[PDB]
This record gives C-alpha cells, structure tokens and sequence, in this order.
C-alpha cells in the first residue's frame, strides 16, 4: 500500500494528451506493412510544392478555370498593373484555397519565404517584359510601376525559359505572423507592371495568359495548430 | 529546423536560378538568397508541430449517440466510421492511404428526464460499451446474452469516474487503410462503388447495466479516435467542396475559391 | 528498463512502458524526418537551377 | 551534341520520339519494378509477358477544341481491351502493373494553350445526384476519353458523375492536382508529356476490373487560341505502356 | 509465425505428394508447392491470437442474480459454476481437461424501485461478497453471525469504486479441472451420472452491508470469470447442438449444418 | 505522499485487460501437475486436423 | 545569501564614502560599515523568496464567468487576457517584457437554481473547456460541430474530481511578452493604441456536455494563471493609480503617496 | 526485481509483480509454441509425402 | 496492478503547489530567445536602487 | 533518468519529469542569481565609494 | 547546358533576366569600384548606403515609333529624384557612382530594327 496523493489534473481528459492505454485486442498480429509510394512525414513537404493560384477571383471566374488565368494583352503604353495582391497566405482569397493556405489554416502562426512562379502561357512568337514586385508595408500599395519599383522586384524577360520566380523575403519585424489577418503582423503587396508592351507578329494571338504557383521555400515553417474553418457541419452525415 | 539565409551579394552573370520551365513538373527551389541581396540569418525554427503524428494525434469526436432508463431505445449501436465527422474525416483525406493505431476515448453523459415519476433517488449507473468485430452476434435487446462478452471486448464505466479509454491495433487487412477507392466490390463492375466496399470495422454497441432510478434517464455516448504511431502516403487536394454524404465522396460543386473585385484589389470582398 | 529522451526546448524526460503491445504506447511526436524531392522535383532528369530549364 | 528536348523510349515492339519536351517525370519517384517475396501473398507463381504487354499502346485521339473542358481516362480500364494486356488482365484474378504514360499534342508557334497532364491515384467520383454513386458506364470508358463538363452537371435521379472541371469530379480544387504526378504541355514550349507511375495501391495486388488504381486527366488551364488561317484541329493522342506486368490466379475469362 | 512458401517448378516424377490412404488416420501435409508451381512468399504471419490463453483468456459473464434492500430476498447464492452460460462454456468444451488459474471481476449495480415512499435519500450501498468453501456455515439471514468471515474470504465494495478483483488458484483435487466425466459418483454405478458428480466448488454470497435508504433498492451482481496461466488437454468437437442444462450434456438433436439446394449449389440458402 | 494524476481509463473494466489481481487464497499449494496427453498450445493444432466435411447439405 | 557586516573602527581620512554625487544616474554603495564602528555579523539571510520566479510563481485567478443548463447563457467564452484582473496583472507589470510557460488550473463550481421544476434528482455535470486558437471556427451554440475539437485542444472535466490543470508554452510570436507597447496597430500610427494592439492570445469557451437535470443549474468557470518558468526584462515603477481597462493603461490621478501631518510627524494619518 | 520482455509487433514492457502468489499474475500471452504432430499424423510407422501411403 | 493508498490532500489545489502538468500544446516550437537588455533575476535588484521619497507629504 | 537536487534549509529531494515538453516541467525556484549593477551604478566610468563623485 | 543569350543581374531588391543579349559591356574595361585613399582630398569619411542605393531604378518607358530620331538622359539628373539615390544625392555636396545601364527592348520575328546604346561621358551639348 504505497502512500500516493493525487495532483490536480487527476481524472481528466485533455484532447492533445499523450498517455498509454491499455490494448483492447492482445497479442494482435498486424497485417505486415508494405513500401507504398509518395510517403508523407511532414505538412511541409506538401506545402513545398508548387499549386496553381486563382489570381482572378474576381466575380464569376472563381466557378470556373478562369479563376486561374491572369490575363496579359498588347497595349499602347507600359507601366499598367497586371495583378495585385497582398501577402496573406492563409488569409486572402487568393492564396486561402492553396495547396499552401489550406494548410496554413490548420496553424495559427507562420514564417518564411515563397516562390511565387509565373508561366506564360501565350504563342511561342509572343515577347514581353514585366516587374514583379513585392513591396513590404509601411506606405500603402504601389500604384504606379514607378513606385513598385523601389520594391523587391525582379523583371522577367518572356522567352525560352516560359516561367520566372519572384522570390518573396521574410521581411518581418517578429518571428513569426499570424494566418489569420492582423495589421500588427501586416505582410505586404505583390504587384505587376508591364515593363515592355506585348509584341506579337502578324497572325498571332494579342493577348495571353500567365499562370501563378505558390509554394514554399525551405524555412517555411508553421505553429499553432487549430482547426480549419473552411469545414463546417449541421448533422453527422450518413 | 529550418534552413539559415546566406549572405549574398551583387550579381551579373548568365547563371539564371529564377528562370525555369514550370512544365516539367518540377517545383522551383529558388530561395530569397537567388533574387536578391540576402544577409546572413540563423534559423532556429522547427518544422516540429507540422509533422504528420503532431497533426492527426489529437482526439476528436468521431460521433455520439443516446441510448436511455427506459422505452425503446435502450441501448445504442453504431457502424464505425471517421465519416461522420467532418472535423477529423477531412485530415485524414490529406492522404490516399494511412496506416496507424487508434487510442478510443469514450465520454459518457446523463441527463434526468422529465417526468411525473415522484420520489426519484437514482442509484449510479455503469454502462457497458461492446465491439461486435464483423461477424458477431448482435444484441436484439438490452438483455440479450450477447452482452456476456465471453470473447468480444468490452468496457464497463460507472459513472463519476475518469473517461474509458484504451487502444487498437491497425486491424486493416491491407498494408494500409485505403482513405479512397475508386472501385466497386463485385467484379462485374457492380454493387457498390466507392470506400463503403471497403468499410467492414463492425459495430459498437452500449448500454446502461442498470437503471438506476424510478424516473426516466437519457445518455449520450461520444466517441472520440486519436490516431497514434501514423503513417500516410500519396498526399491530396484537401477538401473543398462540403461533405454531404458518410460513405460516398458525393459533394455538390462550389467555386475555387471566395472572391474579390478587380485582380488589382488588396482586399478580399 | 526505461527510456530517457530530449523534452521538446527552444533537459530530458524518462519514459517505461508498462503494456504488452505496441499498440499501448505514446505516439511519436519527435519524428521531424522530411524529405519533399518526392513531390517538389519528382524528375527523372536532374534540374540545376542555376541553368537554363530547357535547353 | 546534345539537348534536353530530345528524347526516344523503347519498350517492346514500340519506340516513341520527342524533339520537344520536359523531364520524364517519375512517379512518386518510384519506377516500376516487380512485387518482392518478402511483400507478396498469392503463392502462385506469376505470368510476367514482358514484351507481349509491356509495350505502346496508343488509344483514340481526341480534339482540343476552345470550348474543350477537359478529359480523363481510368487506367486498368483503356487497355482492359488492348492486346495481350487486356487477355491476361481477362483471364487472371489479380493483376499489377506501372505505366509509361506519354501525352501528344503539337500546335505551332502561332498557337497558344497549356494542359495539365496529372495522374491521379485512386480518383474516387461523385455524383451528380447526391444520393447515388454513379454508374460504371458514366466514370469507364475503355480507350475512348470520358469528358469533364463546363458547367455543374444536373441533379436529378441519376448516376452521372458531377463533371464540372474546377472541382475535377472529386469535390477538390482543381488547381491543386499539382500534387499528383504531372506535367503540362503548354503548346508555347512543349510537345508532350510522359509520366512513368509507379504501383500504387494499399494491397500488394488487386483486381483489375473492380478497381482501377490511377486515372489519368488532361485538363487545359489555358484554352486553345490561333489566329485565323493557324490550322483549327489539334489532336491529343494518348499512348501508355505497362511496365512490369504480373498477373496472378489463372482461371477462366471475364469478370463477374 | 506462419510457413514461407517455396517457389516451384513443374515436375514428371513417381514422387505423388497428393495421392495417399486417409484411412491411416493420419491427417496429410500437402502444400500448394505440391500441387501447382509456387512463387516464393515470405510469411510474417502470426498464430499469436489464437493460442489457448488469447482465446480463453477475456472476461465472460458466467452468471448474475439480485438482492434487496427490503423483503426477502435481501442477500443472494450462487453455487459455482461456468456452465450456466451458453458462451464461456462453449470455449472451454473445447478441451476434456482444462487447468488454470482465474480473475474474478464483479460489476454490482442497483436500481431505485418503485414505491409510495416519500423523502428518499439515500446513503451509499457497500456491498459484501462472500465465499463458502464446501462445508462451512451458510448464512441463512442477511445477519447471520455467518457473515463475520473470520476464515472465509470476502470482498467489501462501497458503490461508485472500481469493479472489484482478485485471483483465484487452481483450486481442483485432481491435476486438471475435468470438463467431461463419463461417470457416476456412487461405486454401484449409480447416482449422478456426468460432470456434475465432480463439481464441488462451493457457494457464493452477496448482500447490501447497509440499506442505505428508505426506498426500495435492488442489486444485481454480476460475476465474470477469465482463465489466466491456461493448460489444455485432449480436444474435442466444438458443441453443435444447443445447451439444454446447467449439469448435463443434455442436448436435442440437431442437423449436421445448414442447407442449401443441389451440390452444385455454390449459396447458402 | 507521492504526487500523482490519474489518465482517462482509471477505475474502467476492459473485459480484455491484462492486469494483476491480489490471490484471494494466500499460500495455496496447487495439486501438482501431470502429464495427461496430447495438449493444445495453439488452436491451429486443431485446425490442422481433417474432419469430414458434410457436401451434401442438401434437404434433409 | 545576504552580505555579512564587516568589523569596523574609527576613521580619520579623506577617503568619503559618504559623500557623492547622486547627479550621475548612479545609486550608492555605502554600507553601514562606512559611517559608523560596525560588529562583524554573519549573515546567513537568503534572497530566495524575491526570485522572479517566487515572486509571480503562484496561482492567481484571472477571471470567471458562466453558463447555464438551459436558456440563453448555456456555453460560455472569454477572449484571453491577464489583464483583467488587478492582482496578477500588476505584478507582471513591474517589467517591461516577460517571457514563460503558463500552468493553467480551472475550478469549475455548479449551483442549484430555483425553480418550480418538481421531482429533481440530477445526474453527474461533464464539463466541456475548449480553446479556440486566433482563426478557428468559433461555437454559435452549445451544439456546433466546432465542439468536436478534433484538432484544438481542449478539457472533459466530471464534477466532484480534482480541478483540470495543463501547462502551455511560451505562444509568443515575440522573443519575449509585450507588457506594454507605445504604439499603433496601423502604419499611418492610427486604429488601436496600446498593448492591445498586440494581444491575439485567442479564446476559450466552456460548456456543459450533458444537462443532467430537469431543475436549473449554474456553472462558473474560474481560470487561474501560474507563470512557470519565468524570464522579466526591463523592470519599472509599480501602478499607483487603479486600473479603469482591461485594454489600456488609462488611470485617474492619483496622489504620490497618503498623508501625515508636518514633515516632523512620525505618524501617519 | 524487473523483467523487461517484447511487446507484440509487426520495442520492449518492463514488468514488475507485486504479489506473493503466482495466481496474482497476469496472464501467458505470449507463449506462440506448437505441435500439430500430436493429432495430424499420430500414425505408429512413418508417413513419408512423395511416397505411396499403402505399399 | 500495483497497490496504491491516498494520503490527506489528494485532489486538493494549492495556490503555491509545485508540480507537472500535460502540455496542451505538444511539440510546440517556442520563438526563439532575444538578448534583451536589463533583465531582473530577484527583486532586490530593483530595491538597490535609489527612488525619490516623498518627504513633504503634508497636506495636497 | 532521476535528479537529485538539494531542498530548501536553514537533504535532497529526487526528481524524475514524465512529459516530452518543457513546459510541462515544474517551476524553477532555486535560481538566487542576481546583478543589481545594472540598474545600480549603470555609469560609463567607474565611481569608486571613498573618492569624490565630482573631482 | 549554358547559352551566351542567357543573363541575371542582381542588385539589392532587384533582379534583371534576359532570355536574349550580347555581352555585358564593361565601360572602358573598369568595372565600378570605391574611391582609393590615395585618390581622395575630402578628408571627411563617407555614406556607403549599399543596398539602399546601388539597386535597379527603372525609369519611364518610351515609345520606339517608325519616326523616332533618338532619345538621351543625363545621368546623375534621371535618378536624381529616384528613392535613396536622390535623397542622399541631395544632403551631400560630392558624390561619386558607376552604373548598370540595361535598355529593353522586345519586339518579334516579323519586326526590324536597330538601336545605338551609348554611354557618352560629357556630352556637352
Ligand atoms: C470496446 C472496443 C472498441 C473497439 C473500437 C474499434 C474501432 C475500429 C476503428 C477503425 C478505424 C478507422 C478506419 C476506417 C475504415 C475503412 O474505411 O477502411
Ligand atoms: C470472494 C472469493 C470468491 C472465490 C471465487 C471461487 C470460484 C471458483 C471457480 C471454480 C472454476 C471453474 C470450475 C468448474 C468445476 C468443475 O466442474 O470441476
Ligand atoms: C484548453 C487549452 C487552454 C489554453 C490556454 C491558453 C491561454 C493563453 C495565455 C496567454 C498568456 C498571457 C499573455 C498576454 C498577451 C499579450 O498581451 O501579448
Ligand atoms: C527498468 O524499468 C528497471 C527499473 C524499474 C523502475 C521501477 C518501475 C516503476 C513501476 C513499473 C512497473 C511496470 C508496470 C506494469
Ligand atoms: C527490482 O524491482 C528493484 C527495482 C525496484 C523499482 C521500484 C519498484 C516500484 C514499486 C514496487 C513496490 C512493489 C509493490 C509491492
Ligand atoms: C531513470 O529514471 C531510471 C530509473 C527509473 C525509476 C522508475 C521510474 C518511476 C516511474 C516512471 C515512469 C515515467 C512516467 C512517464
């Protein structure tokens, strides 16, 4: 009768504890395990690789592929916004519903950096130049090519190599920032220009289409995890 | 842990780490150190809390029925499945096939009933909670011998106590638990189609061992699955569309995602 | 016949178990294994990224 | 003298050329290879054709029109009737088998549009009608593309699969099917694509007719465009090859 | 663990490893790589569930009676015995002689009843179980001096507790406990015939140590038993026919199995 | 007085639990064993075994 | 351990440890020892008790609400802050910055409530405390599928048990807690002043699972807060005026101390 | 006085007893010994497979 | 089943008790430590240190 | 994997930690480290107790 | 698998890729560098902002038409009221840089044309 006294916390189901109980089934004989392909080991493996981003919310076009097309078009003039968006990866409509965002929002903290490659997707004979942008916060979104400029930007030159990566920094005054939005935590714009006006020859198509990707780079990470409220439920389905 | 930036500097050569061709099906490992001047930065932090154990390891409650003092509904039975929930259903489907052991946490909760019944003293009810491993006698009645459990398993909880609770085994009878299967279970391509044909856990009954009282008592059984020591393969589009059914991936189509004004709006709508 | 393991930091914590099955213990939370070129770069052909994709 | 968008695979009778290409994207990393002992439980020992079905099959062509939403393709079920593959996959009980799935579709340079090509392991469909799982007739079709749908399919009392495109018949988002296996054929910079998938399955060997493993989808992200006198038909013809074909549990043929 | 098969090749021989007399009584060893040529598999299966203690070893419900708090049944017996219930008994007449040592797991339970009594309000039931080896003193009243237990073990349990147990040793005269006895208990071949000539395990005694309440209260003790440290001898056919007694082998004839049409018939009707 | 905290699963039977219970007979000297023949270890002795096995169903 | 007394004689120098310059931002060192003969004295007095981790290293309850068995109030929720109570709040306000790990202790305490509701006879209360991290769905009634918690954590507590306790890390996005902070939440320094601008810490809600009764019943959820592991920077004056908010550092003047009569009056008034 | 032994896989369970009688223990889970040779073939004279039971 | 027996103060909490406790939050990655200057280690470092006393406390 | 650290006097007392965290760990109490000469004396030239402050 | 066609120049926040080029033109065979202590009179010490100014400014875009004469831009006055160039450009007296001129200009297979780049040092006009 070994004198014991019990702490409070006795009796008590915690949901994230970790505790052994006893096995219901003994000497249960396992069916041998076997090499399956494409194993996972952490969420970030999957938040490492490349999903395309619906840039073109915008009205209807999110119930359709249109969504995912970000159109580019000859002009008479440069230094025209193609797209823009803030730095919310959890959080903005864009990036939300991305292999990236879906997983963010199972976590309530994150840092690091992303790759955000673009693929144009127009004629082969289609050329062009554009500034891709990223403007961390402080004075609010570039409005003009002149002021996205002073940004972290990189100018793609369209050619054989059809995609570029802008490279978003973690530029940031904490470690981490919330998913969820928090002007304290604020992130960021991501813009683009035309550099250079679209030149096409004759009997090819004016205007084309790019595509966006967003993935992770290598200390990218996550905290806090919660639920996901892009699940809900009013019964026990059947 | 986390990668460290490197210090780097000017460039201007014909080495183009930010130019690639997207169609290979190759993700771009370009890093910030590639399109700009980076400074050296140690990076302490820990992909620790995303690992798969810390994502799936946490109880959830799978379903929860009532079974009551008296009347019809006596004692309680449910068909096991994740699929109820749409909560813990929803990370399993991140994955194709997952493989694991499961800790059951049962919580057990009784409501007095109205009733004209004068003079109730209830007396402590104990349940009974029985695992019917496909096959089995079913029990037709709160007394049928079938609660004997000579050798299925099952617990018994009076009420007041610590939440019973014990663990499985990955009881599959493939090398993994298929989450998908596009497939039907004849081979004439027919019957039934999808993961159902695949569902064969067996049921779990419960009910209370005595009455207790002279007035009527209702309980509610939830259970909750906390997989331990998982493994999962071939990664998944995660749900988008709402689940409307438990045994079919039956949804009705919704957009890519909300919505916002032009392409150029900072703000979502 | 126990177990002394690193806590989770920014010391260590003992561990014995007392059940028959592996199917009675803890979970495996200090799995911080990772390997993503199965999904980022599943090419047969090698891609450096300093050189031109296509070529 | 070399070049990364020069390519030739042999297998069997058949070779197939690129002069325009990507990587050969491996599946999960994995190439193909046979079931080991230490990971089989049918004991009877295997038929292995080799050259007989492990070889070019080339289904139907299809046409990619403007309008085009997309196209998928089951996989035991195309070449369920082709050749040598489809007798032994007829007349055995369990079967196991890779692919070498090679997507064509030249344009020119006056032409632009872009196509995912994934391979999509264990594409389990919904229904149009909520309650009902669709028909066998409505998610197969042998070496003939079943086609996605523009628009979200009517729920009446039906079968049909709920083919509007953006959800991809799986009630996912269609632009994160990036995971699976793929590649695109932007017409800019590709000609092709070629996916060599490996095994994939939670069992060591299964049925081939009750279950079909991977399906394959072209799905264009970008439509078709030219300008006029740019010649309007532009064909995908879809060429897959088994690799490493096993088939255990002889008996006579069918399924039932 | 389970036999690897080893890969065979086709054969012409005089070696006929499936030809061979079954009336020796001996049972054959064929093995597919006998009769069809064989792949080489690697067996990691295990008999680890199905040796004697996995199967015996689980607690089954043997029997359960009731006492009061008032009138006349307000302690209860039990001569021991495993035979009462259809379950239990059925695993152990798998064997002639059984040994082994035993968990005795008690789950009592009461219940308010119905009555005109007005302001009921119960105290806590504590409960005594107690065991009378062949030939003590039984307890003829809930207060005979009999329950003082001096030498006879008991278990005190006070309502709302852990179920409670303890073991029990091989408590047989012969050097395994006998299942069967085809036998009488009288040398002049009369008597009792059968195995209840051999059960002599004495009687078991419950009763509520206090009332508690005013009220009617009615308790139902159920008592489960569990083979551990099992021994095994001379098997035997599982039981066909229903169990028609607690002391007998007494049986109504049934048929073989269940039918079906013509031999050609590959259902179960 | 040893600080301790109780896990959900106290005071629960589990039908096939394996625990230690206290012997409610103290210094019992068991009747000593004997070799009685053919003893089962595993139920797939059994099974191993031919029995006849009734084809004919059919009817009565 | 506190310093000993050093014996000292008398002085006749120019050495004037007494004589400074308190101008320079610098406290003085001078000890009894220098304006006087002091004894020498060992001091075995300790420091142990004023350790930063002593002193805030104890139980203090930060706030309580409650919910009910029925009606509208049957779930409850508080979005976490130590600030609202002035107890522990003005003891973590002595620095600027703090950093450590929480033990959190929750004493919950139901109460019958009046009514006309005849023949009660309530069943044990299981209680529910769920912590809904900055961005998770958020429970709109005690039956909300958010209650499932399949990945938040969260508490199942049955009454008459030892109080639910848990520790939790340092959840900071900073290297260290904000006590204070000078500043906006919006670049064009306008929106929110102060450290609410950086509290995000979440909320938590509680909840009975089961009703149990037909009468009413109350419930208050105490939560009390034990920084473990205890790191202050940057120390400064304690509150002297009270608190008005639980968001801001508003105050009402108030005088620098009580009052006395004469600076000659060596008693207080 | 412990005993570490093997959990049941596809690790190791120290133990300790705590009674003064053998009946006090748990239960001989794993104990995975077999003779089938007692009842398939209790045959006097040897049955060889390849060759013909009655000659 | 190893035999246990509760001494007074079982279940009780002690506004200064000093025990463990199951983190709610496993695997947690804690943000990194920052050099910050002035840290207190024991609060006789604030009581060294010279403040103005209010001598004339007399009246307002 | 035990400590044995010393009580609080004017002994030992053994301690072994059960969980993978270290924040489920107990407080740490006996850390009497101090340093008022930050706060105290935070002067850029030394001021010496028997010289005059101002020279 | 490399191409005399391919190029990335970085600079601070900025990146400039060609798909098409000829070789980088380096002034009169100097690359830019800082001014050597044996060279200098002002004796005060220098701001070397770095990354804040040595980065890429990309000025307005021009239209290249089928009768365009030409076009120049002085140099220190073009970034003269550019971010950080101009500003520090503007609180000191002497100042001293070197610079990456990248002219664009994208056109097709169908197109034709010719541009001059130069670099004139004092043009005075
Ligand atoms: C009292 C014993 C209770 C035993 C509880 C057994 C529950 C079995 C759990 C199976 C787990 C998840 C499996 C999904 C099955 C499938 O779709 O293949
Ligand atoms: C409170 C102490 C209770 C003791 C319980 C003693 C029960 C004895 C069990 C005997 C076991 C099974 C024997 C069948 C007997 C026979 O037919 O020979
Ligand atoms: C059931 C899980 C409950 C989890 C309890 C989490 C409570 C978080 C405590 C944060 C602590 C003190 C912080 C003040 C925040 C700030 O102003 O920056
Ligand atoms: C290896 O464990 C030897 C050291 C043993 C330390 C005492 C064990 C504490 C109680 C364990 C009993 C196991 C419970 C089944
Ligand atoms: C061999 O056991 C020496 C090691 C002892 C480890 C501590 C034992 C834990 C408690 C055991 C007491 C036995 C209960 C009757
Ligand atoms: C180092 O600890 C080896 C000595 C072990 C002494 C027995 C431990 C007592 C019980 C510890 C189990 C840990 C609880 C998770």
């Amino acid at each position: 009768g070994l004198p014991t006294m019990n702490t409070p916390g006795s009796c008590q189901f915690l949901t994230s504890d970790d505790f052994q109980s006893p096995s219901a089934m003994p000497q249960y004989d396992v069916t041998p395990e076997m090499r399956i392909p494409g194993e996972v080991k952490n969420l970030m493996e999957i938040a490492e690789v490349d999903s395309v981003v619906p840039v073109q919310n915008v009205g209807e076009k999110v119930n359709s592929m249109e969504a995912y097309q970000i159109p580019v078009r000859s002009n008479e003039g440069s230094g025209t916004q193609v797209f823009g968006f803030p730095l919310q990866p959890g959080y903005s409509s864009v990036f939300s519903r991305t292999l990236l965002g879906e997983i963010l929002n199972y976590y309530t903290h994150w840092s690091g950096s992303i790759k955000l490659t673009f693929m144009f997707c127009g004629s082969a004979m289609a050329t062009g130049k554009f500034l891709l942008a990223y403007s961390p916060p402080g004075a609010g979104a570039p409005t003009k090519r002149v002021d996205a400029m002073l940004g972290t930007h990189v100018v793609w030159d369209v050619g054989l190599q059809s995609s570029c990566v802008l490279c978003i920094p973690w530029i940031s005054q904490t470690h981490y920032r919330y998913v969820a939005s928090d002007e304290y935590t604020a992130g960021g714009f991501i813009t683009c220009w035309y550099q250079t006006n679209i030149v096409v020859p004759a009997d090819a198509q004016s205007s084309c289409y790019i595509m966006c990707f967003v993935s992770a780079c290598n200390d990218f990470s996550v905290r806090l995890l919660k639920d996901t409220p892009f699940i809900s439920q009013e019964n026990f389905f059947q | 842990r986390v990668a460290d930036t490197v210090g780097t500097g000017p460039t201007n050569s014909e080495a183009i780490p930010a130019l690639t061709a997207a169609e290979t099906g190759h993700t771009s490992q370009v890093v910030p150190s590639d399109t700009m001047q980076t400074r050296h930065v140690k990076n302490y932090h820990s992909r620790s809390e995303s690992t798969i154990e810390n994502f799936l390891c946490r109880s959830a409650c799978v379903y929860f029925t009532e079974y009551e003092n008296s009347g019809a509904k006596r004692y309680a039975e449910w068909v096991i499945t994740p699929r109820q929930a749409a909560q813990l259903r929803r990370k399993l489907e991140f994955f194709t096939y997952v493989r694991f052991d499961l800790e059951l946490t049962f919580v057990i909760t009784s409501t007095q009933q109205p009733s004209t019944t004068q003079n109730q003293d209830a007396q402590i009810l104990t349940h009974q909670i029985m695992y019917v491993p496909p096959g089995g006698p079913v029990p037709d009645k709160v007394d049928s011998y079938v609660w004997q459990t000579s050798t299925n398993p099952s617990v018994f909880w009076t009420e007041g106590n610590a939440p019973p609770r014990m663990s499985v085994p990955f009881l599959s009878i493939g090398n993994a638990y298929s989450n998908f299967y596009d497939g039907w279970s004849e081979f004439s391509r027919n019957g039934v189609y999808g993961i159902n044909t695949l569902n064969n856990m067996g049921t779990l009954y419960a009910r209370h061992v005595n009455a207790g009282s002279t007035g009527p008592i209702k309980s509610t059984i939830r259970i909750y699955f906390k997989p331990k020591h998982v493994k999962a393969w071939i990664p998944r589009p995660p749900r988008l569309c709402q689940y409307e059914k438990a045994k079919n991936v039956n949804f009705q189509p919704s957009g890519v995602t909300t919505t916002r004004q032009s392409i150029t709006t900072m703000t979502n709508t | 016949g126990a177990q002394v393991s690193t806590q989770k930091t920014g010391i260590h914590y003992t561990n014995i178990n007392y059940y028959k099955d592996a199917a009675s213990n803890s979970a495996n939370r200090q799995d911080f294994t990772q390997d993503p070129s199965k999904f980022t770069e599943p090419v047969k052909d090698i891609m450096i990224k300093s050189l031109p994709a296509l070529n | 003298g070399y070049s990364d968008r020069v390519r030739s695979i042999t297998l069997g009778n058949s070779t197939i050329t690129t002069q325009e290409c990507a990587n050969v994207v491996v599946g999960y990393g994995v190439w193909p290879d046979y079931l080991k002992d230490s990971e089989a439980t049918a004991e009877d020992q295997p038929t292995q054709p080799d050259v007989a079905t492990c070889r070019f099959y080339t289904l139907d062509s299809v046409q990619w029109q403007k309008t085009s939403p997309g196209w998928w393709w089951k996989l035991p079920d195309a070449l369920s009737n082709l050749g040598l593959f489809g007798q032994n996959m007829q007349y055995h009980y369990l079967g196991r088998t890779g692919y070498t799935i090679h997507v064509q579709c030249n344009a020119s340079k006056f032409h632009q549009g872009c196509l995912l090509v994934v391979c999509v392991p264990e594409a389990e469909m919904g229904c149009a009608t909520l309650n009902n799982t669709p028909s066998s007739a409505e998610l197969l079709g042998g070496d003939t593309a079943k086609e996605f749908a523009d628009k979200p399919v009517a729920s009446g009392s039906n079968k049909l699969v709920q083919r509007v495109v953006y959800n991809a018949g799986m009630g996912v988002g269609v632009g994160n099917l990036t995971i699976f296996p793929h590649q695109w054929i932007n017409l800019r910079t590709n000609n092709s694509a070629t996916i060599v998938m490996p095994y994939t399955n939670s069992v060591p060997m299964d049925n081939m007719f009750r279950h079909n493993n991977v399906t394959l989808m072209v799905i264009p992200f970008v439509p078709l465009d030219y300008c006029p006198g740019s010649t309007t038909y532009v064909p995908i013809t879809v060429t897959i090859a088994p690799m490493c074909a096993e088939y255990n549990g002889l008996r006579l043929a069918g399924h039932q």
